[PDB]
């Protein structure tokens, strides 16, 4: 999901993230390329108490 | 025997000195001692813990040891695991423990009993420990929690002021100086949701008790106080704690005491032991049907209770009814067998059904075993649309009821055509919250009805006082003649600029509607517009145009009610001719054609186009909405105030409408205003008197022009005003004018006058006269050909013309060097920081701005070193362009007249030199500090994404030079080079 | 006792375990009356439970 | 619906809305809301469809 | 997770097709069981075998057709959960269709 | 039930055979855990099912031959407790042998 969400738009902004559960799968795409850009926060929302 | 009190004698003070707050301590604990309060002192915690064992042994009647106790204590009290909203949860939900005793003996430790107020019992203390704090212990439980704070400090920044072990319990916070007094719903939120919620206890004609005193004498009773915060109190599922306004448990005592004397005077299946609330539209109705609902619930001899809505409006409201567990309000599964098992359920008895449901149940039962019993029934959306056999039903397939209506349409035998009266149905008025309640709470705004008299031709016709023979003049002759809308039209196109306060290309303002009659005038109507907008883009290529939008479907369907509403049209578009369906179908493409959308002709695709089309008008995008028969009643925008109004609405149906533009937005919205073509002033003052006296248009609708140009002392609240020239004479004469201020009373006294002056203003940009009069200042001499134009144009004949050039503005360039000298006092002390006594004002001077472009076309018109010191004035004439003054003047110094070769030339010109002296004097401002340059870009493109700069952000703390994490520095120069670039990105704010 | 339709409140059978395993002499055979407990979550919960 | 999701800002594309135990293409009606036309998405779904 | 719990999920999928496909014929409403008993089974590990281990179900079949005769034993789990929700439905429907079917008549 | 509660069944069983037979052979111990990891695999339906949702044990065989190619899909998920039960008692014989030889010299 990080190699089909990227590449060529390094444009304002990543991410936004519905059912977010964990950070895991926002964490490999911007992970691996923050030297790629910086543009913006990472938008999370979840249910779960423990998991949040 | 009531809380919220209709005759109440206003006490007062002698003094008793008002002024220290320490003395109004004094006086509240010696009030409260007198009403019947108690008070201690305890200076700890343990002696807190003692007073609640002291109460809850007089309570329960029972003993504790020191085991029992401690463990009670331990387990279900003071757990510090246990959170605030478990106190609270405590509070409203588990205020009963079961105790083991050590017999083992289950029993019962209530906290605060909810069936009595005899049993429950207050005592008051103050606090421990630079502030004045009084704390209303509730059987020894702290609830009530009043602040005192300075008297001359506002409300409103005293909003803004915010172990130990058991002040988790409190409930109400009561903040007030004396004078005014609001209390909150547990300190929740701040400055931004401030008071929405800071409601004020009032009396039963919802005038404000706004004192400490008379509040302390009403609201401060131990039966009122226990009767807000245990029976009309929610804590709502989850986080919420909500608190009801002061009409809505006024309404509910007066329900519930109507209910209890009516069954006392055994008074059932009467229309005189009825009755109806009438709140107004759009204030929440929901919390007030859901406590009403549950406290008829509540009584033992109440049989059943039904909340009956209609459609299909019974989904979305059974689940607001489902926010707090749990009424059981619901039978989808629609049956009257399985409703009559709903029925023989016991302890939650409240079940929402729409009245065709209920008729479904009288024409298909006829031997229900509830026909007998103590059935209460509430109404709501109150059209008459689905109402009449049903009644005639429940009085004929039933022999003991109520009902009660909550209703938005009153129908009086001032309004008959031929329908029942809501007297008649419902029986006494039992309690209103009108509009003049809301303007008077200031939770919604004013008006301005403007009748215009821009014909004397058609003026009969216009002031027609007959309806029936405005039926029979209902042509293209006497009401659609073509010169007729097209001199309306020319009046709207050149006003409407003017009232939606677009007077500048760098203001933000407002849209507006246009009410018309029927479809074939609409099709006529948005032709006429449309061709004459095409006529307006050719006259000089250089008008800016206007977006038209339009909806209808079908029809004027019934007649429906009494006078006299809106025919809310079905959603049927093929049901109209060929004409309008193929001219609707044009409109379609029309929005389809700019706005570039897929909206089909069926139902859903009109549908969408509907949601869609309020969608874009809700954000100020379409600025002119054509209006036949919706958007006037189930609609809200907060940035609408302007109303253009040509159609016969009547009583009521014209409140509905109005209140398209009284929803606040900021302080600049001051009121809605309403321009109409047909004379409806007189229809406007009999829904005065239908609302109630003649000291109603006193407050809500208007004073005249020349009571705002030179004031008026007020005769319903007794304010003292001064209007415009009063302002004019204080500006020219009692300073040093325009920018000859250097002393700091000065500063002071020119802001307490300027900004009375800016608003001042702000409301006279409303009016059409004083909007001719600053046109005064841009005719020709002589040129009749210009000023027929202009008086062409604003109908003014020469006795007018020469009547307002005697009066005399001050010059317009002057008042420009007033605003530049408000601005010098207000950037002069922003920063750092009896300065800080009136609030420097933001949000009109916020608007009215040029972002340079203007200028640049200011400097591409001046040919010519005639250029060369105008913009010098006018940088400091605008906010927010003080940085960018060099870079202007650089450009425009180095270059000339020959880098313009017209206008549009010179703003790229400007962008190229901007964008070149931003990566110049970045790379000088970067190279002066060795900042990382890559991480130094970064921060760069950065600070202008996100178009100012904060040390927020620790990349910027990655954008050190070399070091500064370490405790022996300055911290500078990083504090030193951040004001080095905030400077520089306020010069290059907006640019590149 | 079930004339006494929702009658607040829970603990009255509590008691009303109490005195029928009272029951002293001889060959008592009490002890033993302990299934009836309290969860429950809420004590309205468990009136309107318990009652039904 | 039984919210106001029926007059929501973003299922007035769908036309017809989500039934219960299929939640998932709500998240994907909610997905065109928040998507610029130069930006792409990536989401996963459940291959247990025909129609639904 | 329980058997009702599924049978919850497969009853409300069952009033999802007869509802909003308003469809008045026992033959297609069974082809609508079908389609929502089918839908409406777990598909966890755990979550199948706490149906499994729930009331209701037992381990055997009546059709031994629904079992592939190979290590697929998820499969036959499943196929008893699919053939115990169609004997439901099967009463199930047969309740709803004049249940439904006389109250949507409006 | 988890898999543990079985494991320490087994393991206590198989110390039992090693104890208090007193056999000092790899071969012969380990026909003592096709005794003892046998005999305590447990027998109502949820108890075998708990153990199933549990961690540690998978639905997949290695050995098929273990399966009866047939509706006994209880026999199916007792082999595969089986199955995890003999790995993990290899590798607690390989633990035990030379835990307890050593100890038992007295």
């Amino acid at each position: 999901i990080a190699q089909l969400a990227m590449h060529g738009q390094t444009h304002v902004n990543k991410i936004y993230d519905p059912a977010a559960g964990s950070g895991s799968l926002l964490l490999q795409a911007k992970k691996q390329f923050d030297n790629h850009i910086i543009e913006e926060g990472f938008f999370g929302q979840e249910i779960n108490h423990t998991t949040y | 025997n009531f809380i919220v009190l209709d005759k109440y004698i206003k006490a007062e003070p002698t003094g008793d000195s008002y002024q220290s707050e320490s003395d109004l301590e004094r006086e509240l604990i010696q009030d409260l001692r007198n009403q019947g309060y108690e008070f201690i002192s305890v200076k700890s915690q343990s002696a807190m813990l003692a007073n609640v064992r002291e109460q809850l042994q007089n309570l329960n009647g029972v003993v504790f040891n020191d085991s029992e106790w401690r463990r009670f204590t331990e387990q279900y009290l003071d757990n510090p695991s246990d959170g605030i909203l478990d106190k609270t949860r405590k509070i409203h939900i588990d205020y009963i423990c079961d105790f083991i005793f050590d017999d083992e003996r289950l029993e019962n430790i209530y906290l605060i009993d909810k069936k009595n107020l005899m049993r429950n019992k207050v005592q008051i203390i103050q606090q421990f420990e630079n502030r004045y704090d009084v704390t209303i212990l509730v059987n020894g439980l702290p609830l009530v929690q009043i602040e005192l704070k300075k008297r001359g400090v506002a409300i409103r920044e005293a909003f803004n002021q915010i172990e130990n072990s058991l002040f988790k319990y409190l409930q109400l916070f009561v903040i007030s100086n004396g004078t005014d007094t609001r209390y909150f719903a547990n300190t929740t939120k701040r400055d931004k949701n401030s008071f929405d919620f800071t409601m004020n206890w009032a009396k039963s004609d919802n005038t404000l008790i706004k004192d400490l005193k008379d509040f302390t004498a009403t609201c401060f009773q131990k039966h009122t106080l226990l009767n807000v915060l245990v029976n009309y109190s929610v804590f709502d599922s989850s986080q919420t704690l909500l608190v009801m306004r002061p009409y809505q448990i006024a309404a509910t005592e007066r329900i519930l005491w109507k209910i209890k004397s009516s069954f006392t005077a055994k008074n059932w299946s009467k229309p005189e032991s009825g009755g109806y609330i009438w709140h107004t539209t759009g204030s929440g109705k929901t919390l007030t049907s859901f406590k009403a609902a549950r406290l008829a619930t509540e009584l033992d001899f109440i049989d059943k209770v039904f909340f009956v809505v209609d459609r299909k409006d019974l989904d979305y409201q059974t689940m607001k009814e489902y926010q707090r567990f749990s009424p059981d309000s619901v039978n989808g599964s629609e049956n009257t067998a399985g409703l009559k098992r709903n029925l023989d359920k016991d302890d939650n008895k409240i079940i929402v059904t729409t009245i065709q449901k209920l008729n479904n149940l009288m024409k298909a039962e006829s031997d229900l075993p509830v026909y007998n019993q103590q059935v209460v029934f509430i109404f709501d959306e109150c059209h008459r649309s689905q109402f009449g056999e049903a009644q005639k039903n429940l009085k004929k397939k039933f022999k003991r009821y109520y009902q009660f209506g909550f209703t938005g349409t009153p129908i009086f035998p001032e309004n008959a055509l031929g329908s029942e009266t809501t007297a008649s149905v419902f029986g006494r008025e039992l309690h209103s919250y009108v509009i003049t309640d809301a303007i008077r709470d200031e939770k919604v705004l004013k008006f301005k009805v403007d009748y215009n008299d821009v014909r004397p031709q058609f003026k009969s016709l216009e002031t027609e006082t007959d309806e029936k023979k405005l039926s029979a003049a209902e042509n293209q002759q006497a009401f659609l003649h073509p010169m007729r809308i097209q001199e309306i039209t020319q009046y709207i196109l050149n006003n409407f600029r003017q009232k939606t306060h677009r007077t500048f290309p760098g203001s933000k303002g407002f849209n507006a509607m246009l009410a018309v009659s029927s479809v074939d005038a609409a099709k006529a109507y948005y032709a006429t517009f449309k061709r004459l907008q095409e006529e307006a883009a050719n006259k000089s290529a250089t008008y800016k145009p206007l977006r038209i939008a339009t909806i209808f479907s079908f029809a004027a369907n019934e007649e429906q009610n009494a006078i006299g509403e809106i025919s809310d049209e079905t959603f049927d578009t093929s049901a109209m001719d060929s004409s309008a369906k193929e001219f609707l179908d044009a409109a379609i493409r029309e929005y389809n054609s700019h706005f570039k959308t897929n909206f089909s002709t069926d139902s859903n695709g009109f549908q969408n186009y509907y949601r869609d089309l309020a969608q874009r008008v809700k954000n100020q995008d379409i600025d002119l909405l054509i209006v036949v028969g919706m958007f006037l009643t189930g609609f809200d925008a907060p940035t609408l105030n302007t109303l253009f109004v040509d159609k016969n609405l009547r009583y009521h149906g014209l409140m509905q409408a109005f209140s398209r533009t009284n929803r606040i937005y900021d302080a600049t919205k001051t009121f809605g205003n309403i321009v109409t073509f047909r004379d409806l002033e007189r229809s406007t003052i009999d829904a005065i008197t239908l609302f109630g006296d003649k000291n109603t248009k006193n407050v809500v609708l208007e004073k005249s022009y020349t009571e705002y140009m030179e004031g008026f002392t007020d005769a319903a609240t007794g304010e003292a005003k001064r209007g415009f020239m009063t302002v004019v004479s204080e500006l020219e004469q009692r300073f040093p004018d325009p920018t000859s201020i250097e002393s700091e009373k000065e500063k002071k006294d020119f802001v307490k006058l300027f900004g009375e002056y800016l608003r001042a203003e702000n409301i006279l940009q409303n009016y059409d006269e004083f909007a001719t009069l600053k046109a005064l200042q841009q005719i020709d001499l002589s040129d009749p050909v210009a000023v027929e134009k202009f008086k062409a144009e604003h109908y003014v004949d020469d006795e007018k013309f020469a009547e307002l050039q005697t009066i005399r503005l001050p010059a317009d360039r002057k008042i420009q060097d007033y605003r530049s000298a408000y601005n010098d006092i207000r950037d002069w002390q922003r920063r750092e920081k009896d300065w800080d006594d009136v609030v420097f004002e933001v949000d009109l001077l916020k608007s009215q701005e040029i972002n340079l472009d203007y200028i640049l076309g200011l400097i591409f018109e001046h040919n010519r070193g005639e250029m060369i010191e105008e913009v010098k004035r006018l940088i400091r004439s605008s906010l927010g362009n003080r940085a960018k003054e060099g870079l202007v003047v650089d450009f425009i110094q180095q270059t000339n007249l020959d880098d313009l070769p017209d206008k549009a030339s010179i703003i790229d010109a400007f962008f190229t030199f901007a964008q070149r002296e931003q990566q110049r004097e970045a790379e000088a401002l970067i190279k002066e500090e060795n900042l990382n340059e890559d991480a130094a870009k970064r921060y760069i493109r950065t600070s202008l994404k996100r178009e100012y700069a904060t040390e927020n952000g620790t990349e910027l703390n990655e954008t050190l030079p070399k070091l500064s994490p370490l405790n022996p520095q300055y911290k500078t120069k990083k504090q030193a080079v951040f004001q080095k670039i905030v400077s520089f990105i306020e010069k290059f704010k907006g640019v590149g | 006792l079930n004339a006494d339709l929702n009658s607040i409140f829970v603990a009255i059978e509590s008691s009303a375990y109490g005195y029928p395993s009272e029951a002293d002499i001889k060959g008592l055979f009490a002890d033993f009356d302990t299934t009836s407990n309290r969860l429950g979550n809420t004590v309205k919960d468990k009136n309107a439970r318990l009652a039904a | 619906d039984d919210p106001t999701l029926i007059n929501d800002e973003r299922f007035a594309p769908a036309g017809v809305l989500a039934p219960k135990s299929k939640a998932d293409f709500a998240f994907v009606l909610h997905a065109l809301n928040y998507l610029s036309a130069k930006g792409r998405a990536a989401i996963v779904c459940f291959p247990g469809i025909f129609y639904r | 997770m329980t058997y009702n719990n599924v049978f919850d999920h497969a009853y409300e999928m069952l009033k999802e097709n007869i509802r909003y496909d308003d469809i008045r014929d026992t033959d297609d409403l069974h082809d609508a069981i079908h389609m929502a008993a089918d839908n409406a089974v777990p598909h966890y590990y755990a979550d199948i075998f706490s149906v499994m281990a729930s009331e209701g179900i037992d381990l055997e079949f009546e059709d031994s057709g629904l079992m592939p005769d190979t290590k697929d034993v998820i499969r036959i789990l499943q196929a008893r959960i699919y053939e115990q929700l169609t004997i439901d439905l099967w009463e199930d429907a047969e309740d709803l269709l004049n249940e439904y079917l006389e109250e949507v008549e409006e």
